RNA sequence: CGAUGUCGGCUCGUCGCAUCCUGGGGCUGAAGAAGGUCCCAAGGGUUGGGCUGUUCGCCCAUUAAAGCGGCACGCGAGCUG
RNA sequence: GAAUGCCGGCAUGAGUAACGAUAAAGAGGGUGAGAAUCCCUCUCGCCGUAAGCCCAAGGGUUCCUACGCAAUGGUCGUCAGCGUAGGGUUAGGCGGGACCUAAGGUGAAGCCGAAAGGCGUAGCCGAAGGGCAGCCGGUUAAUAUUCCGGCCCUUCCCGCAGGUGCGAUGGGGGGACGCUCUAGGCUAGGGGGACCGGAGCCAUGGACGAGCCCGGCCAGAAGCGCAGGGUGGGAGGUAGGCAAAUCCGCCUCCCAACAAGCUCUGCGUGGUGGGGAAGCCCGUACGGGUGACAACCCCCCGAAGCCAGGGAGCCAAGAAAAGCCUCUAAGCACAACCUGCGGGAACCCGUACCGCAAACCGACACAGGUGGGCGGGUGCAAGAGCACUCAGGCGCGCGGGAGAACCCUCGCCAAGGAACUCUGCAAGUUGGCCCCGUAACUUCGGGAGAAGGGGUGCUCCCUGGGGUGAUGAGCCCCGGGGAGCCGCAGUGAACAGGCUCUGGCGACUGUUUACCAAAAACACAGCUCUCUGCGAACUCGUAAGAGGAGGUAUAGGGAGCGACGCUUGCCCGGUGCCGGAAGGUCAAGGGGAGGGGUGCAAGCCCCGAACCGAAGCCCCGGUGAACGGCGGCCGUAACUAUAACGGUCCUAAGGUAGCGAAAUUCCUUGUCGGGUAAGUUCCGACCUGCACGAAAAGCGUAACGACCGGAGCGCUGUCUCGGCGAGGG
RNA sequence: GAGCUAGCCCUGGCCAGGGUGAAGCUGGGGUGAGACCCAGUGGAGGCCCGAACCGGUGGGGGAUGCAAACCCCUCGGAUGA
RNA sequence: UGGUUCGUGGAGCCAUGGGGGAAUCUGGGCGGACCACCGCCUAAGGCUAAGUACUCCGGGUGACCGAUAGCGCACCAGUAC
RNA sequence: GGUAAAAAUGUU
RNA sequence: CGCGGGGUGGAGCAGCCUGGUAGCUCGUCGGGCUCAUAACCCGAAGGUCGUCGGUUCAAAUCCGGCCCCCGCAACCA
RNA sequence: AGCCUACGGGCAGGCGCCGAGGGUAGGGCCCGUGACUGGGGCGAAGUCGUAACAAGGUAGCUGUACCGGAAGGUGCGGCUGGA
RNA sequence: CGGUGAAAUGCGCAGAUACCGGGAGGAACGCCGAUGGCGAAGGCAGCCACCUGGUCCACCCGUGACGCUGAGGCGCGAAAGCG
């Protein structure tokens, strides 16, 4: 049947994108934890 | 002059449609100070507040002159009687001699091609607006303002009407459609006559879908729920309320009054 | 109880005898036929339906007879549910 | 040495199950170290409202070519969506952006919040919506509405030429709209042809024949032509469209009333440009030439698409802003704008490829899921159905043998027909169209496809309407009658209701436990109670704010009951709610009688009784479609039996109507009656209702149901009771 | 975290083909005028049959599956909630 | 009401949200209710090094480890997945 | 006259 | 078998807790009223308090044991 | 494919329509019967009450509606077969 | 206070009945008024206006036998009752 992952570039970049993280104080702490950990990708890779 | 249907399918033997003969030949609308975009929405910023709203047909908001002191002394010609989906009552297109076009909420007996005027002068003929201090005692009236210069806020559903019972100082006493006797200030305008489309009470929606056409989603009884959701819920089959009857939020719903007791408007109210 | 799946049916049986019938026998208030009761005997046989989930039971039509029980109230790594 | 311990390695099951739809394979010839699996050719099979083409999303090199087979491929592999390398995506006109707005997001002003932050008018963002200028062919191994060819357009900017008061984000018009059914005329698409153009072919008994086979097109400015959509023209007067208007609006007499006329599309026709089969010959995986100077014509069917903003009907009353036209404001009238021509300028992103799938979502080359358009022909009444088949694409990436049990998926059967069984579960029967014919009941619609029947193919003759053609031929759609022919059988294959009688529940269509429950549960129109006079009640939120509602008692919220019909009895004692400016009680506070602690005292500090003190509670009333409740023991009548009647006790009042062994009845398989040969089920009754009962409704009710129970007819491998055959294991 | 699912808001799209023939118009009849009755026209409907589409009733298969909900036959809705 | 050892305790002191509401040396706070005596401070404005805490970074040292250990990573690791 | 009220039963 | 309440004149009910004395209504009996009955009026009678025991000076009353009656309970697999 | 006497004929035979009747299916009318149930009538001298006839001790009757063991009671309007 | 043959329930010191003044609301129309009138019956009663029917008289003017009854049908039809 219909599974959970149905991709959308529009949905992925507006929900998990960098600018959506920097709006909220919660997403600003998300990137802070990812800078500190050493992640190569702070955000999901969207093209 | 309610339309009946034959029982050619079920839910048409009971189904009932209002009569549209008072609607003159004006099925589309006027514009530019006439329908705005109407925002459909069942809910506030976010969560649902009035449960069981949604769906329904798309509507455009016919913007109505509720404050008819704008054109005191300026007469009008009744050009049309139209359908308003936003209201139980009908609406009347007026062309002014001044040149404007507005809708007044259409009273009963108002015919097309009739002079109608607002103001203190304003003879007592159906559709004319006056202050309450100038209208004779005993005449039925509608579109009544509550406080002066604030807009018509009383007796504007279909077939409703308010009646003047007396005067007392700067205030007059109105018998509302609720039967409440209320002191309303004399400078409040009010349009004489009943509202009409009085057959709106006698409609039968016939089927479940006709309520969905009006935006009325189905209403779930609390007794058909679980006790997380409602006080009446729960119980192995069909409990009989188990408690004094209450809302989903706990407040009782059989007789419990909830008017704010210390309201400053209470010293203008005489009856129920 | 870090699992022994429970009634009833179906399929498949096997065993016990304190035997329903068939076989042999004593007594009879056994004339004969047909019974009663008891002893020997398990070699084989022990029907088809209506009702009910039923085991059982009660009916219908028969029959030489329509036997009782055990095997985790036999049998769900065989089935039904 | 153990922790169903952790990590890693290797055994066992085991050469066992499996190798992923039962659409299907066989041969020849190449290549090669190595071929069932790669290439080619012939034959066979499968899809064909797709298993074929074109888009969108997603995927991101998978595209093309060259060299290759370690691993990936459920086998092999010389192949590949795989490894190395190289090549490939060309735009003023397609899509998106230098255009607009919707929901929603954001948000100068402003309001709010311990902080973080939450709202919020204008604005801005926001798109498959509005707006907007390219059609047909040809080329590459791989791109084209992008490059090339022909024809045609759109913006700007600079020039001269001719017109006009020009002129804004401001005013107005327009943009601009539903659902359903539809008229006229075209187009797309399709069919036929004695006509036109063709390489060729007479096979096996016959045929040189209006023979067979193949093909008879596409785009195309201005200009006409045919359909069609939009719209009145003046004159004044004018307070409104938040400044101004000659515009719009509103009045008023004049002329039109029509599309006459202006425009604006669509479709033909059009200068000219392009394509062009079968078959044959070849050298490639893929194409190329000839056929051809190709012909390029006539009929008929015809849309759900076009003319579009068409028409009619209906209620549930059917987006916004910009572009566009017009109007005037500052300002400007050497400017500026409109029209025509000329030259110049025309940027950013995407363009490969897969795309109902081996490239997307499912860990897989997974029998799953995935939005829009084209989707041909013939026959079956119709059709996107069903069978076959064009174009096109495939034979599903293990095969070969055998012909056991057993399993799956099928086929058939003697005699019996439900004896099977929880149950006719399953499988059969019936099945489409036409024509007869059709019950109780009923809300007069229905029930109804009731039930039960008959006809159905083919040839010949005669004959009635239409549509396109001119009133005719032809081509097409519908009919009627008569005479015959063949077979076991004529919707001869495939697609295609078994029916009736009777109860239970729910009125009905609908909704639900995604993944064991689709129901009698939920919902539902409808009925009643109750709250709510508007800054409403209620809801979310600390607030602001917002929903309700841009609503106003015919409205909104809450609760129950659930169409409809006839009805919904008694109890306010207790609980709840409603109504009572008395009284009792009652907290902070007021009040100070009186007392205490210290001081040499003025004083300073503690407690502190009367009394005045709200809601709430107590008290008095009311209220059942508010929470709820609706009796016990005795005796009695011309035979028993029973008790209309009575006595007594208790309660706040003591179950009325209507139903009743019921979805409710323990004893119980109650007892009669019916169906049966036989009936713990079913139906009709009796009432001794353990333990019905009136809006947690009562009793009924036509129609309705993948609900539940009972019966009968038809039919059958369900069974007696099995047997044989098929295919995949 | 609402790219699954539940609801709603904005905006687009889809629903082959057959049946049944409500209102209303037109004409006739009727009346003092009506109601009303016939025809023809008309095409209404949480209408009927049935594909796409949305579902998931009964049975069989499947059960280390093709599949962590599948497949075949059968079945419900299919202009509307 | 909070803070202090202090949980209403005899509950001061220090801060406070609400109500009343002064004084400028004969002024005011405190010394654990309160009063008296004896004493200590001088509130309702602000700044102020040093000694103190920590280790992303550099160095030294180790009765610290030695690729299942030592950081998750000795190896292009916050990577592949 | 337009103008007021009293408690069972009895064989044929 | 469990828990709770009950048995009192002929019928139905009190009185039992807090031992000393048994009351109410209807009925029965006797007498009135009536022609006669019922209704009504005036009198009167009637109870081993289910039994068997023991507590006490003393038991309907308190305690136990049996016999009946009413109500509830009898669950999970 | 038979037989004939006068044969472009007849008989037998064959095909066909109607066809008594039988079969299947569905309606209509009527009769008998049926657990149980309703009310009617006559019966032995039964039980309960007093409705009506006298102002029958609430004038009576009546159509309708509701209620009650039962006659009946009451509401609305009517009647004189009462004052 | 109500109420009756008499009482009782009930209402009332929470300020009733009785009284005055004001306000709302519905239904029925005293006196006239009766053995009266009208109408086909049922039935019709304050007053005003509009719309409308039947009928009586006088004049003897016009038509000129047009008449009477009426199975059905159609319409009206107190009160109670139903939506
Ligand atoms: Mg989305
Ligand atoms: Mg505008
Ligand atoms: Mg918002
Ligand atoms: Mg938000
Ligand atoms: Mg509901
Ligand atoms: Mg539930
Ligand atoms: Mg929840
Ligand atoms: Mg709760
Ligand atoms: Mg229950
Ligand atoms: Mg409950
Ligand atoms: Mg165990
Ligand atoms: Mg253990
Ligand atoms: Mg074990
Ligand atoms: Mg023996
Ligand atoms: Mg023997
Ligand atoms: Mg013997
Ligand atoms: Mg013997
Ligand atoms: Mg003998
Ligand atoms: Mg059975
Ligand atoms: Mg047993
Ligand atoms: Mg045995
Ligand atoms: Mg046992
Ligand atoms: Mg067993
Ligand atoms: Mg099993
Ligand atoms: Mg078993
Ligand atoms: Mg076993
Ligand atoms: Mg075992
Ligand atoms: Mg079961
Ligand atoms: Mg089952
Ligand atoms: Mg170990
Ligand atoms: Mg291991
Ligand atoms: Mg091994
Ligand atoms: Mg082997
Ligand atoms: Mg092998
Ligand atoms: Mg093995
Ligand atoms: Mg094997
Ligand atoms: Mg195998
Ligand atoms: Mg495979
Ligand atoms: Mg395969
Ligand atoms: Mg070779
Ligand atoms: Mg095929
Ligand atoms: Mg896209
Ligand atoms: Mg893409
Ligand atoms: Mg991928
Ligand atoms: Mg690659
Ligand atoms: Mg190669
Ligand atoms: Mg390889
Ligand atoms: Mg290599
Ligand atoms: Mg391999
Ligand atoms: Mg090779
Ligand atoms: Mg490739
Ligand atoms: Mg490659
Ligand atoms: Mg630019
Ligand atoms: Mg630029
Ligand atoms: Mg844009
Ligand atoms: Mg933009
Ligand atoms: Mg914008
Ligand atoms: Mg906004
Ligand atoms: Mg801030
Ligand atoms: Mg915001
Ligand atoms: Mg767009
Ligand atoms: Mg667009
Ligand atoms: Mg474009
Ligand atoms: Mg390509
Ligand atoms: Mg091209
Ligand atoms: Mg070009
Ligand atoms: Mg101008
Ligand atoms: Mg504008
Ligand atoms: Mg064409
Ligand atoms: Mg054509
Ligand atoms: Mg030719
Ligand atoms: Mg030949
Ligand atoms: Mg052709
Ligand atoms: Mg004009
Ligand atoms: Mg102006
Ligand atoms: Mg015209
Ligand atoms: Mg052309
Ligand atoms: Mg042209
Ligand atoms: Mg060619
Ligand atoms: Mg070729
Ligand atoms: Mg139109
Ligand atoms: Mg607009
Ligand atoms: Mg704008
Ligand atoms: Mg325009
Ligand atoms: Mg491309
Ligand atoms: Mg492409
Ligand atoms: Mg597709
Ligand atoms: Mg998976
Ligand atoms: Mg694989
Ligand atoms: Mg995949
Ligand atoms: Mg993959
Ligand atoms: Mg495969
Ligand atoms: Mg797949
Ligand atoms: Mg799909
Ligand atoms: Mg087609
Ligand atoms: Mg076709
Ligand atoms: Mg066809
Ligand atoms: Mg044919
Ligand atoms: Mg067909
Ligand atoms: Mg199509
Ligand atoms: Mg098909
Ligand atoms: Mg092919
Ligand atoms: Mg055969
Ligand atoms: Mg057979
Ligand atoms: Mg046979
Ligand atoms: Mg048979
Ligand atoms: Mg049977
Ligand atoms: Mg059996
Ligand atoms: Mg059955
Ligand atoms: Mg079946
Ligand atoms: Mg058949
Ligand atoms: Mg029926
Ligand atoms: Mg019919
Ligand atoms: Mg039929
Ligand atoms: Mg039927
Ligand atoms: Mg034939
Ligand atoms: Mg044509
Ligand atoms: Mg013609
Ligand atoms: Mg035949
Ligand atoms: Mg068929
Ligand atoms: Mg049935
Ligand atoms: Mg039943
Ligand atoms: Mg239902
Ligand atoms: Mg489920
Ligand atoms: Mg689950
Ligand atoms: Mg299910
Ligand atoms: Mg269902
Ligand atoms: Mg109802
Ligand atoms: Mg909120
Ligand atoms: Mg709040
Ligand atoms: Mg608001
Ligand atoms: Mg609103
Ligand atoms: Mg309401
Ligand atoms: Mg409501
Ligand atoms: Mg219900
Ligand atoms: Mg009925
Ligand atoms: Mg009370
Ligand atoms: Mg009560
Ligand atoms: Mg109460
Ligand atoms: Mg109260
Ligand atoms: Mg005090
Ligand atoms: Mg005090
Ligand atoms: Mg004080
Ligand atoms: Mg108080
Ligand atoms: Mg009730
Ligand atoms: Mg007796
Ligand atoms: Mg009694
Ligand atoms: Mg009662
Ligand atoms: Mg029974
Ligand atoms: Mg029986
Ligand atoms: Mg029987
Ligand atoms: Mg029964
Ligand atoms: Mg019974
Ligand atoms: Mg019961
Ligand atoms: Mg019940
Ligand atoms: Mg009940
Ligand atoms: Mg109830
Ligand atoms: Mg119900
Ligand atoms: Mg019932
Ligand atoms: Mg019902
Ligand atoms: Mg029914
Ligand atoms: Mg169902
Ligand atoms: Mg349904
Ligand atoms: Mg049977
Ligand atoms: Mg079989
Ligand atoms: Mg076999
Ligand atoms: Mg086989
Ligand atoms: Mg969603
Ligand atoms: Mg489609
Ligand atoms: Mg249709
Ligand atoms: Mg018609
Ligand atoms: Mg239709
Ligand atoms: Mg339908
Ligand atoms: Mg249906
Ligand atoms: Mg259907
Ligand atoms: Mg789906
Ligand atoms: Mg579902
Ligand atoms: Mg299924
Ligand atoms: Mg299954
Ligand atoms: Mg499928
Ligand atoms: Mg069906
Ligand atoms: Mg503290
Ligand atoms: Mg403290
Ligand atoms: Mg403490
Ligand atoms: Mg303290
Ligand atoms: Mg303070
Ligand atoms: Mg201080
Ligand atoms: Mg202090
Ligand atoms: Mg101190
Ligand atoms: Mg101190
Ligand atoms: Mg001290
Ligand atoms: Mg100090
Ligand atoms: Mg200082
Ligand atoms: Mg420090
Ligand atoms: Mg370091
Ligand atoms: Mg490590
Ligand atoms: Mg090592
Ligand atoms: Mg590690
Ligand atoms: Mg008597
Ligand atoms: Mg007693
Ligand atoms: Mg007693
Ligand atoms: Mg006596
Ligand atoms: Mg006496
Ligand atoms: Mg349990
Ligand atoms: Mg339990
Ligand atoms: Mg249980
Ligand atoms: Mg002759
Ligand atoms: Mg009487
Ligand atoms: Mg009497
Ligand atoms: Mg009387
Ligand atoms: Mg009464
Ligand atoms: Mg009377
Ligand atoms: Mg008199
Ligand atoms: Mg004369
Ligand atoms: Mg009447
Ligand atoms: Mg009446
Ligand atoms: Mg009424």
């Amino acid at each position: 049947m219909k599974r959970t992952w149905q991709p959308n570039r529009r949905k992925r970049a507006k929900t998990h994108g960098f600018r959506a993280r920097m709006r909220t104080p919660g997403g600003r702490k998300v990137l802070k934890r990812r800078r500190q950990k050493g992640r190569w990708r702070l955000t999901p890779a969207v093209r | 002059a309610v339309k009946k249907f034959k029982p050619y399918t079920p839910s048409r033997r009971f189904m009932t449609v209002a009569d549209f003969s008072e609607i003159t030949k004006t099925e589309p609308e006027k514009s530019l100070v006439k329908p705005l975009k109407k925002t459909g929405g069942r809910n506030n910023q976010g969560r649902i507040t009035v449960r069981f709203r949604g769906g329904g047909h798309k509507r455009l908001y016919r913007i109505i002159d509720f404050k008819r002191w704008d054109k005191v002394g300026i007469p009008a010609k009744v050009a049309a009687i139209e359908y308003d989906p936003n209201r139980s009552a009908r609406i009347a297109l007026l062309h002014y001699v001044d040149g404007e076009k507005r809708y007044i909420i259409a009273p009963d007996g108002l015919q097309v091609g009739q002079q109608v005027v607002a103001g203190p002068d304003a003879p007592i003929q159906v559709g004319n607006a006056l202050p309450l201090r100038f209208i004779p005692v005993g005449t039925v009236v509608h579109a009544v303002e509550l406080e002066p210069k604030k807009g018509a806020k009383l007796a504007r559903a279909a077939g409703t009407s308010a009646q003047i019972q007396g005067r007392e100082g700067d205030y007059v006493i109105l018998r509302l459609p609720s039967g409440e006797l209320r002191k309303v200030h004399g400078e409040c305008y009010a349009t004489v006559g009943a509202v009409g489309n009085a057959d709106h009470k006698n409609i039968v929606l016939g089927k479940a879908g006709r309520s969905r056409w009006l935006g009325r989603r189905p209403h779930v009884r609390g007794a058909a729920m679980n006790p997380v959701d409602h006080p009446h819920g729960g119980g192995e089959g069909r409990a009989p309320r188990g408690r004094p009857p209450a809302s989903p939020w706990g407040w009782q719903t059989k007789g419990l009054k909830t008017r704010k007791r210390r309201k400053p408007s209470s010293r203008f109210i005489i009856a129920r």
